[PDB]
RNA sequence: CUCGCACACGCUUACAUCAGUAACUAAUAAUAUACUGAUAAUUAACAACCAAUAAACCAAAACAACACUAAAACGUUUAUUAAUUACAUUGUUAACCCAACACAGGAGUGCACCAAGGAAAGAUUAAAAGAAGUAAAAGGAACUCGGCAAACACAAACCCCGCCU
RNA sequence: ACGAGCUACCCAUGAGCAGUUUAAAAGAACCAACUCAUCUAUGUGGCAAAAUAGUGAGAAGACUUGUAGGUAGAGGUGAAAA
RNA sequence: ACCAAAGCUAGCUCAACAUACUAAACAAAUACAAAAAUACACCAAAAUAAAAUAAAACAUUCACCUAACAUUAAAGUAUAGGAGAUAGAAAUUUUUAUCCUGACGCUAUAGAGAUAGUACCGUAAGGGAAAGAUGAAAGAAUAAAAUAAAAGUAAAAAAAAGCAAA
């Protein structure tokens, strides 16, 4: 009833959803890594 | 240790790792790039320790000794000829020890002095029949020896005393190498009598 | 033998301590392999003492007496490592002729780059490894467009660099018309 | 409808 | 509207350098050379603009025809959008029609 | 830095006017 | 060839010199001065 | 040794031997109270308890009894001039206890000199006297005193 | 949120996540869960005797340097194996088939310390 | 500090026990038998270069164990910090 | 006046010692758990990591004696194998986390309700209006859309629509 | 392309419900922890991009709750409020 | 008199030539929850691009829009089109090499977003900045030179009456 705190931290969930391993398991995920490498991002993924 | 510098930097007769340089140039600033005419390492005929003559300034025609050279900005510093006065000891209730300080000079305002005639003369590098690169004058045509100057360490190898942890010259130059076809691992193992019987199994590399 | 971490007591309060030059590369080539092994530990005991003194200097908020000793010792360590390695690769070339001591081969990763893949030690072959068989060494067709884009980005970076050098040469000539 | 325009934040570097 | 308070260093331009003295020397090569080389064979510049003239639309179309296959990916896409916008603007917009 | 010289020099005409007003000549 | 107006200082001085004796913000701000100067003439 | 590739071990392999160790050890003064037998060392991350026990017993011949180690975390809070975090390196601290009842106390590596302290006081006294001499005379009222008359 | 541009180490994750900081394993897990530490896998440091060894970590300043000549695989062969081969060829005892007497080894797996696999760490 | 022994702080239930609840009529003790674990064998101490530690383990075990037993007996009889011990 | 100690999850040196605060941070000052500089620290017994196959076994947890309907997490033993070899690696601070904030909000479990943890008023004067609380002559819904609110009241009955939780 | 760390529902694995009334652990009853949010007053750039104070409904079940997993926009999910 | 003002470098743009095209760094660790030496495997995959728009609506249609090998002409011709909008060839022709490459391109609200894809805002894909100025020497800071010119204030509060002025 008081929104604004939708982010509840959790390392298990964060590394399972946005981790480096998951990014390389799906063909669409690899393209996300390729786009960030081309753009010059400092952190490709969590 | 080597200190990294920003791509654009200004040199002011202070070493990069000095507190004076940090006070003058904070890490968060960058200034205008001064125009410096490129001189290759093979075209820099001015070293430290050779007498030179100053052409332009408040003092003209005087000769002095080069003490410091700034290769980055092509500067030669004479020993107390083109001098301006500053104060060193400063505190709340006292000032003093007025010490003259020498301003930098460019290469175009300084010409090397030949030993014999003691006059400025253009110098060009020449390759003699002995294989040594010796500076050669234009007018007189006499070669000029290199200006041997003491190193920054201030230690003369001629007068030195070996300390408790200093190796003698005889032992340093002593040769004991017997060039056999065994690695350092094999020689030390057989030197101390270390005996190993079993051998490693097969390991797959991929 | 725990006092070896500290210098002799006569030298604790000295503000400046003198030391000799570091070992050069040429001098260590004349020493035997047995000799280098013993010299490594002599350097090792010296380096531990210098690190202890350096840390104690920060604790006491006082400058380290003659800090250049540590710089000389670490240079001697690197020279000793170089010469022994110069004997290992030379002996390896005679016996086997391989340039590198760790096996590897050039591979193309999923990102399309060329990566020198070093090998690892395993007790089972490549086809019986669960973890190894999950890694992929090949480029999918969609990587072709992204590989092409990296070439364009590098080409523009070099193109900008080359044009920058030309501009400086013209600019310096105007302010220095000595020709 | 439930008309509502959420506010924006000034960038922190300012 | 603040203007500079110091006089700039006056540019000493020499009217008789190599470029200005020899400017437009061989403009009459065809007239006085048995018509062996047209003056358009002296233009230095882009490949697709040597001896050619046109408006903005005809220039972009011409560039895509000649050096289109040699351009980069990002440059090629930007050229296509410029062609489409000019095509729509020139034909479907304006006052005199 | 706007290119040009007329703007730079015309202001020097104004700087002289201000100096005379502040410090009139004998 | 990027052309910029450099004599803009004299552009506004020709207007403010007729509005030196006004009251309020009309003698300093240019936008308020022009409407006052135009009505003055 | 660190930054090297150890041989894979299977059944019946020969003993692993390292001749030129890449490890370096700092002896530091404990920041808190420690018992009489405890000596505190700083070791690289790639060093274990067994490595340090062999490191002291062989190289230095120190009869250690038990070795305990922990990992320290460096500060990553202070920001650079461009607002980028600068992280201090993480170091591994190991405590050892001697075996044969040997007692170790960390020595004072900076004992001051009585002559140097006296010389510093004399130099400070000379500077103070020089400042007093340079102090202007109040009765002169700021008039320069260099000129005679 | 969380910082995605920091180092992911063991101190950030939960109790389940325990990642080593770079140490080399020295054993495995036994029947009862007690860690069985293999004696062989422990790196046995080998030290010589420095009591009768006369050398110091510093060299005298007056000792001259030398021309920096990196060791070459060709120079090593001309120093060690060439004199043995040259004398044997002049005496007619050279055997192209077998070169084991000159220090050449056909297969590396026989010896204790290989070269191409790089068995020994240092 | 005791942390250098080392000793580690922990928080759980505070229990005073004698081997049986208070309702048990046998509120006193006669003897104790302790068996040292595997980690504290004589052979293990020799390998770890520990000679005098052989007797320390025996002394440390007895002092801590017997005090807990004797202390628990006193507190089952009502004696505590402010009442001291009469017998 | 009373949400206190500890673990899990999260945050990541913001914790500790000493010194400085003209200014930066605290919505003010003193000042320093919160701003700056130097130095220092969390030590494993607790916690993470911590064997495989074949075979025998229909019989609930609720003080479980024995039963109910909704039919229920929770394994031992035998056999065949399992590197046997002191000391492995890793988490140990905090006044903290998610909400743009040093936010009256959101936040799981164990044990206490205290032996622990904290300060409603920066200094005055005592106007109106506004908010919160206590009391009242005679009358007791005459108020008002409605007994809304408040009350020394804390009860009884009818109807409409839905069965009920 | 990326999103089920908030929320709707489900699959795993855990953890809570003290006293009081009754042959009752009966989608029974009184009343806390706990969970929802009926009515009114403050608040309306506020302590809060939905809160505080008083008062209320359930409180052994179709109940609350932690960890983690699953369903993705021509869809998911829904004791239909589009 | 404060706040302010001024500077010309950093670098960039468009080409040309051109080698022939994923740089620099790879000691160790990197697709277990990346940067954690070490155990009986599974591994992998393709299906025409659609629409915003134009026809003043909108259903057939709507250039470029992934893959053309160019230029001068044939020609906006033959043809294809609710025969409307608009779409549009070919047969057949023309094209002499290398140097002469630099700038009637910008100068810190311009030019790339860039001092930089870094701070910072987002769980994530993604979005994404502002910011530099002394001199030959600051190893000349009792330091020096320069405009003292934007709005806003101070020096200096106001005295009947009014689109503030004539
Ligand atoms: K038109
Ligand atoms: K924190
Ligand atoms: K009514
Ligand atoms: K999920
Ligand atoms: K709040
Ligand atoms: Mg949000
Ligand atoms: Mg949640
Ligand atoms: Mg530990
Ligand atoms: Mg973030
Ligand atoms: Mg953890
Ligand atoms: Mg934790
Ligand atoms: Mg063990
Ligand atoms: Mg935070
Ligand atoms: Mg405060
Ligand atoms: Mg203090
Ligand atoms: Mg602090
Ligand atoms: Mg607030
Ligand atoms: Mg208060
Ligand atoms: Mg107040
Ligand atoms: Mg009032
Ligand atoms: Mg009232
Ligand atoms: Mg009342
Ligand atoms: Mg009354
Ligand atoms: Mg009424
Ligand atoms: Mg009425
Ligand atoms: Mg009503
Ligand atoms: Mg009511
Ligand atoms: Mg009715
Ligand atoms: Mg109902
Ligand atoms: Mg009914
Ligand atoms: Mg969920
Ligand atoms: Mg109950
Ligand atoms: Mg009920
Ligand atoms: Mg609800
Ligand atoms: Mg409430
Ligand atoms: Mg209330
Ligand atoms: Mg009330
Ligand atoms: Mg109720
Ligand atoms: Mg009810
Ligand atoms: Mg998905
Ligand atoms: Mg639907
Ligand atoms: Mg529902
Ligand atoms: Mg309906
Ligand atoms: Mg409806
Ligand atoms: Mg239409
Ligand atoms: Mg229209
Ligand atoms: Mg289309
Ligand atoms: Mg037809
Ligand atoms: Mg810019
Ligand atoms: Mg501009
Ligand atoms: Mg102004
Ligand atoms: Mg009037």
């Amino acid at each position: 009833k008081a929104r604004g705190n939708e982010y509840q931290p959790s390392n298990i969930k964060r590394k399972h959803k946005h981790g480096w391993v998951r990014r390389l398991r799906t063909p669409t995920g690899v393209q996300v890594i390729l786009r960030r490498m081309h753009k010059g991002r400092k952190s490709l993924s969590h | 240790s080597k200190v990294t510098l920003p791509p654009n930097y200004r040199y002011g007769m202070s070493r990069p790792g000095s507190l004076s340089d940090k006070r003058k140039n904070p890490p968060g600033t960058r200034r205008r790039r001064v125009p410096v005419e490129p001189i290759s390492d093979e075209d820099w005929h001015l070293f430290c320790g050779d007498k030179v003559e100053i052409l332009e300034g408040k003092d003209a025609g005087k000769q002095g000794k080069v003490v410091q050279v700034i290769r980055q900005r092509n500067w030669v510093v004479v020993e107390g000829l083109n001098t301006h006065y500053r104060y060193v000891g400063k505190t709340v209730d006292y000032r003093g020890t007025m010490i003259p300080s020498e301003a930098p000079l460019l290469h175009n305002q300084v010409k090397l002095v030949d030993p014999t005639d003691r006059k400025p003369t253009d110098v060009e590098w020449r390759f003699t029949e002995a294989g040594e690169r010796v500076r050669v004058s234009t007018r007189s045509g006499r070669i000029i020896p290199k200006p041997e100057f003491p190193r920054a360490d201030g230690i003369v190898p001629e007068t030195w005393i070996d300390g408790p942890k200093d190796t003698s010259v005889e032992d340093a130059l002593e040769k004991t190498y017997v060039p056999r076809l065994k690695t350092l691992e094999e020689e030390v193992m057989e030197a101390m009598g270390i005996q190993e019987t079993r051998r490693h199994k097969k390991v797959y590399w991929y | 033998g725990l006092e070896e971490f500290f210098d002799d007591p006569k030298n604790w309060g000295e503000e400046k301590v003198k030391s000799g030059a570091s070992w050069t590369c040429q001098q260590l080539r004349n020493k035997s392999n047995e000799d280098l092994h013993k010299l490594w530990y002599v350097l090792l005991k010296e380096r531990n003492m210098l690190l202890t003194l350096e840390q104690e200097a920060k604790r006491q908020r006082l400058p380290m007496p003659s800090p250049e000793r540590l710089e000389k010792v670490v240079d001697s360590m690197d020279a000793l490592d170089k010469v022994v390695q110069e004997r290992e690769d030379a002996l390896r070339l005679l016996q086997t002729g391989q340039e590198k001591a760790r096996p590897g081969a050039w591979r193309r990763d999923i990102f399309g780059r060329i990566i020198w893949h070093k090998f690892k030690q395993w007790p089972i072959p490549w086809y019986l490894n669960k973890k190894y068989n999950r890694k992929r060494f090949f480029a999918m067709p969609y990587v072709e467009r992204f590989v092409r884009m990296r070439i364009e980005k590098q080409a523009r970076i070099k193109a900008r660099k080359r044009s920058l050098e030309r501009k400086k040469e013209k600019f310096l000539q105007e302010k220095f018309p000595h020709l | 409808k439930k008309r509502f325009t959420p506010p924006t934040y000034q960038p922190k570097y300012k | 509207f603040h203007v500079r308070v110091t006089l700039p260093p006056r540019k000493v331009v020499d009217r008789w350098n190599e470029k200005r003295a020899m400017f437009g020397v061989y403009d009459n090569i065809g007239i006085l050379g048995n018509f062996e080389k047209h003056p358009k064979e002296l233009i230095k510049g882009p490949i697709w603009l040597r001896g050619w003239k046109g408006n903005e639309l005809q220039r972009c179309i011409r560039k895509k025809r000649m050096v289109g296959n040699r351009m980069f990916i990002d440059d090629l896409h930007n050229l296509n959008k410029r062609i489409s916008y000019l095509y729509k603007h020139f034909n479907r917009h304006g006052k005199y029609r | 830095a706007k290119k040009g010289f007329r703007a730079a020099y015309r202001f020097q005409k104004e700087l002289e006017r201000w100096r005379l007003l502040r410090c009139p000549p004998p | 060839l990027r052309s910029r107006v450099t004599d803009r200082y004299w552009r506004v001085q020709e207007v403010l010199k007729h509005a030196r004796h006004f009251r309020g913000r009309k003698n300093r701000c240019y936008r308020l001065a022009v409407r006052a100067v135009t009505r003055a003439f | 040794a660190r930054n090297v590739l150890y041989p894979l071990y299977q059944l019946g392999n020969p003993q692993l031997r390292v001749f030129r160790t890449n490890f370096f050890i700092q002896l530091v003064r404990p920041g808190t109270a420690q018992p009489e037998d405890t000596v505190q060392f700083r070791i690289p991350m790639e060093m274990t308890r067994v490595d340090l026990r062999n490191y002291l017993e062989r190289i230095y011949n120190v009869p250690v009894a038990a070795v305990r180690t922990r990992v320290q975390y460096g500060s990553n809070r202070r920001r650079d001039h461009r607002n980028i975090r600068i992280k201090k390196p993480d170091y591994k601290v190991a405590y050892v206890q001697l075996a044969l009842g040997q007692t170790f106390t960390f020595p004072d590596l900076f004992p001051e000199r009585k002559g140097a302290s006296v010389d510093v006081d004399v130099r400070d006294q000379v500077l103070e006297d020089q400042r007093q001499k340079h102090s202007p005379d109040p009765r002169r009222g700021g008039v320069p005193g260099w000129f005679g008359l | 949120g969380a910082d995605r541009m920091s180092k992911w180490t063991s101190k950030r994750g939960p109790r389940t996540f325990c990642k080593g900081r770079g140490a080399k394993g020295t054993g495995f897990h036994g029947r009862d869960g007690k860690f069985v530490q293999i004696k062989e896998m422990i790196p046995e440091l080998v030290v010589p005797e420095l009591a009768g060894f006369k050398l110091k970590p510093y060299v005298n300043y007056r000792a001259p340097e030398g021309t920096d000549t990196p060791l070459t695989a060709k120079q090593l062969f001309l120093e060690t194996a060439a004199p043995a081969i040259e004398k044997d060829f002049k005496a007619g005892t050279f055997d192209p088939e077998h070169l084991e007497k000159y220090g050449f080894e056909p297969t590396q797996e026989g010896k204790l310390f290989q070269l191409y696999p790089k068995n020994f760490p240092r | 500090k005791p942390d250098k022994l080392p000793l580690f702080k922990r928080q759980y239930e505070n229990t005073i026990f004698i081997g049986s609840k208070t309702a048990d009529p046998l509120c006193y003790g006669h003897t104790q038998f302790h068996l040292l674990p595997d980690k504290l064998k004589r052979e293990k101490l020799l390998k770890q270069n520990c000679a005098d530690q052989i007797e320390v383990v025996f002394r440390a075990n007895a002092i801590a164990s017997l005090f807990a037993w004797t202390g628990a007996q006193a507190m089952y009889q009502g004696f505590w910090s402010e009442a001291d011990v009469t017998r």
